[PDB]
RNA sequence: CUUACCUGGCCUUGACAUACUAGAAACUUUUCAGAGAUGGAUUGGUGCCUUCGGGAACCUAGAUACAGGUGCUGCAUGGCUGUCGUCAGCUCGUGUCGUGAGAUGUUGGGUUAAGUCCCGCAACGAGCGCAACCCUUUUCCUUACUUGCCAGCAUUUCGGAUGGGAACUUUAAGGAUACUGCCAGUGACAAACUGGAGGAAGGCGGGGACGACGUCAAGUCAUCAUGGCCCUUACGGCCAGGGCUACACACGUGCUACAAUGGUCGGUACAAAGGGUUGCUACACAGCGAUGUGAUGCUAAUCUCAAAAAGCCGAUCGUAGUCCGGAUUGGAGUCUGCAACUCGACUCCAUGAAGUCGGAAUCGCUAGUAAUCGCGGAUCAGAAUGCCGCGGUGAAUACGUUCCCG
């Protein structure tokens, strides 16, 4: 805004778990304020992936969100670095818009595929990541 | 309105109201069941005889102070025009601006 | 023993709160079928789980009013304040974890000339 | 137990809040045991009315009336009471109904 | 921009309506009707008696009417006639039997509708209208207003072509809902057209809300 | 439709002359501006000339136009392309 | 019907007012011709006031001054309304410089939502605007105890149902609270701005009404009134049928979808606001159903509309123009209405179109908001995807003022 600034909206943190950031990615996947069918799916797939490989959810969840995390952006064409609150919005947005692509019929399972998709590797959310950063490289001299 | 329109709908008012009596006589008569259908249908058929303007499906609403036929609020037996004036004028009991 | 009186969006909520060793009803019913979401569960639950209390106390509970969110909170306020009654000095507990603020949010009215509080028509450009 | 029911309609809550305490005081000196007044729920009826004579569908006056119950009950009552509550005038905008 | 009704604005804030009475939704529509009736025939034939107010109660299956005015006695008449072929004019208009009472106005010039009349008379006998505004505001404020303003509006002086002047004097807060503003319209038939005539006169502030009104 | 229960609706005038015509065989068309009567069975085999607003066009009635209404059979709306 | 338009059939001091003259209580029962408007017959009756030698109400017949016009002029007007825009401005006295119109105040530093406030200054001060006074929501207290409520006692055909209680919820009148009040920074030491403690609530707590001087010869002679023009055997009035619903096309505003975060089926939860006596209807029976019949309680915190739906649990469907979507059409009915062809709503069986997320461009929204789900009402015999309200679930993002708009 032109005067002032609007303090940041707290989040409650999750119940089951204990965690902002289950959270946030929570009401990422919300759609329409459907907030149970948003909590089914994020805990399906959170106890899909535990069941299948022994691992803490939210120490897995933190660690791939790190490799999925950007680290540089180009505002209009400058390069600038990105901050904190935006990389996980960005990250959590990516995955949530490649599973919207991915091919498997529902949304929990395929979304755990790209957990174990990014966690590997390769990724769309990752390929994404990576043209940012070639084309902040293309620009990196400005600034 | 115009003079003419509003003397039509006094004659279909009055109309309405000389012939309301016959007209549900019928009405029972053609609902009644213990009598013949040759009484029932002698009903119906009169029922159709009768003029239209005994019809109460003919009369519209109309201001009363002007005669207007649109935005009528039966409760206060007025159109809108008048409706708002009258309110603000403070003579309409218990009548004021609404804010919630 | 205790009471305590809870609102939230529409919803009231009376908590009788007495000693004993951690039953809970609501309306006649037991938690798990009065609320079908897990939330709903946990929200109730936060503020016995917090003082650690949890076996110490049974809970009466009546409701009526608003939906099931609402009825959560009505119910987590009403415990809080029968709490803060038998023992005032859980107070500062309560009040620094957020149960004591009762949560005057509500539904805007709907407005003349726009689809909803603040919805507006589309605008045509020329 | 010959118990009477004072039922009290009005536009305007002040009027019928003093009624009430009249009628209240009234039973009280002549000696009867007085149950309320208990505030009966209100009503409230809305209305939207154009403003411009021709055509401005968003420009409006919001009007709006209540109407206000009150509920009386006077159980044991003596022979003077009666007599008196009759006696007791009527006040403009106060409707008062008495059921024995 | 287009301006509330000053009265309107304070139906229940700081001052009373002009009917008190009670009836169902049924009967509603017919009492309103037969009261605007009312009002329409007092107004033509007391239009010469100085009028300003009427005040219309229905009791209980009867009606009261009471008229505010500077003139008492030409509504009363010699002896009462006038005041009783009224009442009985009026008890026929309404169903119910109907009684008249009269309100003296001791001070005319605090009042605005006896104000607005007395400048479109003033304008249809072609006095001018700067004159007759500028002594109107002087009335008023000698009577002892806090605040005067007058508005006309049309074809002054049988112009071709309409306009509108106003006068203000004192102090009108307007938009101060506690505030004593007494307002009025009135038209002036000339031979030219209409002219419209707006008065508003400013009294003080009443404190204590409706409660010190005692509804 | 009308209710079964009600039977058809014909206008009294209408019914009038169609019984006079099966009575006497006259073939002479009925004038009539009742659009709104039902065809019956004793119509078949008489033309009946039906308002259109303007003008009364001619209609014989065979049994296909039984359980009808007479304006069907007269178009009220001029219309040949833009 | 509304209806102001069209075709045809009709009347003429008129469907409606005042004045003059004569006869008749008003009224009321049945037919005939006509599409109806109309015309012509045919029944019953002679009140109410009276100084009774008459008059009141209401009709019929004659008569002219007139009635009548949604005909024209919104550029001849009143009243009413939109817009810049809830933008923060617009002024006036007296002093002051200037020969002068004028200036000043109202200009400058910060600050705010603001000509809001505090500082300077030959200006001093005040008005209409801003703010506050009004309504609603959040915390608590007093009064009130039913038709509303049920903590503790008992009685129970386990249903506050009963005896009962006045505690709690709620209903609705009247009050208290919040004021930078306290604290630490901060700033010209001031205004003001940040961060703490208590508090239900902390810096206009959230919404609503309230529209300054003025601008657009802005809108409305079809709500109404009104100057002046026009028509008067019609530009007035009555009636039956038709049209306002047309259809090679082009725009604006919406509803429903293109599916798996979903469709179908079975089971099972939780609202707030309104409406109801020519009205809403418990319950039983009949029907697949829209509905029908009988019957019951409500003039309503009492009876009723009423099933909240998204939600949760279980099974099935497995990416297909499909168990997605529901347009179109063929049959068969119900109800409201004198009457549903042109041209109603709804119900059942059959049919199952386009559509697989939409170019350039462009629109709304800063929090209980957007998104999404259902519920009510005014108009109204019947006819909402429109309008005006109500609650349920409940997000994302604001680095900043370079760029577009005002
Ligand atoms: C697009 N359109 C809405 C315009 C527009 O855009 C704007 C705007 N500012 O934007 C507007 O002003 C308008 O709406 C509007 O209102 C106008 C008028 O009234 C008007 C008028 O009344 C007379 N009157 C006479 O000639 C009388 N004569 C006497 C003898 C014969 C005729 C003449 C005349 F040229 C006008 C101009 C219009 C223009 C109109
Ligand atoms: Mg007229
Ligand atoms: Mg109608
Ligand atoms: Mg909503
Ligand atoms: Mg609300
Ligand atoms: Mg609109
Ligand atoms: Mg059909
Ligand atoms: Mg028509
Ligand atoms: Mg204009
Ligand atoms: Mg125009
Ligand atoms: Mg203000
Ligand atoms: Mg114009
Ligand atoms: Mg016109
Ligand atoms: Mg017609
Ligand atoms: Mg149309
Ligand atoms: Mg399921
Ligand atoms: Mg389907
Ligand atoms: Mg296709
Ligand atoms: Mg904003
Ligand atoms: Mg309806």
């Amino acid at each position: 805004p032109r005067r002032r600034v609007v303090a940041a909206r707290e989040i409650l943190p999750d119940p089951k778990f204990s965690s902002q950031t289950i959270a946030k990615f929570m009401n990422h996947v919300m759609q329409d304020g459907k907030k149970s069918i948003a909590e089914s799916i994020v805990y399906g797939a959170l106890e899909r992936v535990q069941e299948k490989n022994k691992v803490d959810p939210v120490e897995f969840f933190e660690t791939t969100l790190e490799k999925v995390r950007p680290m540089v952006e180009v505002k209009a064409q400058v390069p600038m670095e990105v901050r904190p609150s935006r990389r996980t919005a960005l990250a959590m947005r990516w995955l949530v818009d490649a599973a919207a692509k991915r091919s498997e019929k529902t949304m929990a399972l395929r979304l755990a595929g790209e957990l174990l998709d990014a966690a590997e590797g390769k990724g769309a959310a990752i390929k994404k990541r990576e043209d940012v950063h070639r084309m902040a490289e293309a620009n990196k001299a400005f600034s | 309105a115009k003079k003419g329109m509003i003397n039509r709908e006094l004659k279909r008012e009055k109309t309405v109201a000389k012939y309301a009596a016959k007209r549900a006589e019928l009405k029972a008569t053609i609902a009644n069941v213990n009598a013949s259908d040759e009484e029932r249908f002698e009903a119906m058929l009169k029922l159709q005889a009768l003029p239209r303007n005994a019809s109460p499906v003919r009369l519209r609403n109309r201001c009363g102070l002007t005669g207007r036929p649109h935005g009528y609020f039966r409760k206060f037996g007025l159109s809108r025009n008048k409706l708002r004036d009258t309110v603000m004028q403070g003579d309409v009991p218990g009548v004021v601006k609404a804010s919630w | 023993t205790n009471y305590g009186t809870g609102r939230r969006k529409t919803a009231t909520a009376r908590v009788f709160l007495s000693a004993g060793t951690g039953k809970l009803v609501i309306n006649n019913r037991t938690l798990e079928q009065y609320f079908g979401r897990e939330t709903a569960r946990m929200v109730v639950r936060q503020p016995l789980e917090l003082l650690e209390a949890t076996e110490k106390y049974d809970l009466y509970i009546t409701v009526k009013g608003g939906g099931i969110g609402g009825q959560a909170g009505a119910i987590r306020h009403g415990i809080t304040r029968a709490l803060i009654a038998a023992d005032e000095t859980l107070k500062p507990v309560l009040r620094q974890a957020g149960f004591v603020t009762r949560d005057a949010r509500e539904v805007e009215r709907k407005k003349l000339g726009l689809r909803k509080a603040r919805k507006r028509p589309q605008f045509s450009k020329r | 137990n010959q118990r009477i029911r004072i039922r009290l309609k009005s536009f305007d809550h002040r009027l019928i809040d003093q009624s009430a305490q009249e009628i209240v005081e009234t039973a009280k000196r002549t000696g009867a045991q007085v149950c309320g007044p208990i505030p009966m729920p209100t009503r409230i009826e809305r209305f939207n009315v154009l403003t411009s004579p021709h055509v401005n569908k968003d420009a409006r006056d919001q009007y709006e009336i209540r109407t206000y119950k009150r509920l009386i009950d006077i159980v044991q009552p003596t022979d003077k009471t009666v007599d008196a509550l009759m006696k007791l005038d009527l006040a403009a905008g106060v409707d008062v109904q008495i059921a024995l | 921009g287009q301006k509330v009704h000053p009265i309107g604005i304070r139906l229940g804030v700081v001052k009373r309506h002009n009917a008190n009475w009670y009836a169902n939704p049924k009967q509603y529509a017919e009492y309103l009707l037969k009261d605007l009736q009312v009002r329409e025939f007092l107004t033509k034939k007391l239009k010469n008696a100085m009028v300003s107010n009427i005040l219309i109660e229905r009791p209980s299956g009867a009606a009261k009417v009471t008229i505010s005015t500077a003139r008492p006695g030409i509504v009363i008449g010699k002896k009462g006639e006038d005041i009783e072929k009224l009442q009985r004019e009026l008890t026929n208009i309404m169903g119910v039997p109907a009684q008249v009472s009269i309100n003296e106005i001791d001070r005319p010039d605090l009042d605005a509708r006896l104000v607005a009349e007395a400048i479109a008379s003033q304008l249809e006998k072609r006095v001018m209208f700067r004159r007759a505004m500028k002594r109107a505001v002087q009335n008023t404020m000698r009577a002892g207003a806090k605040g005067i303003k007058v508005e006309v509006s049309g074809r002054l002086g049988g112009a071709e072509i309409a306009r509108t002047e106003w006068y203000r004097e004192g102090r009108v807060p307007l938009h101060t809902l506690r505030a004593d503003i007494d307002y009025a319209t009135m038209r002036a038939e000339t031979t030219y057209g209409t002219i419209g005539v707006k008065v508003w006169i400013f009294r003080g502030e009443i404190l204590g809300g409706m409660k010190q009104v005692m509804n | 439709p009308r209710s079964l229960k009600k039977g058809p609706f014909v206008d009294a005038h209408l019914f009038a002359k169609v019984e006079a015509a099966v009575a006497s065989n006259s073939r002479k068309p009925i004038k009539t501006w009742s659009r709104r009567s039902m065809i019956l069975p004793d119509f078949v085999g008489l033309t009946i000339s039906v308002h259109n607003g303007r003008n009364h066009v001619p209609v014989i009635v065979t049994e296909h136009m039984v359980g009808h209404k007479l304006g069907e059979f007269a178009p009220t709306r001029t219309y040949r392309g833009h």
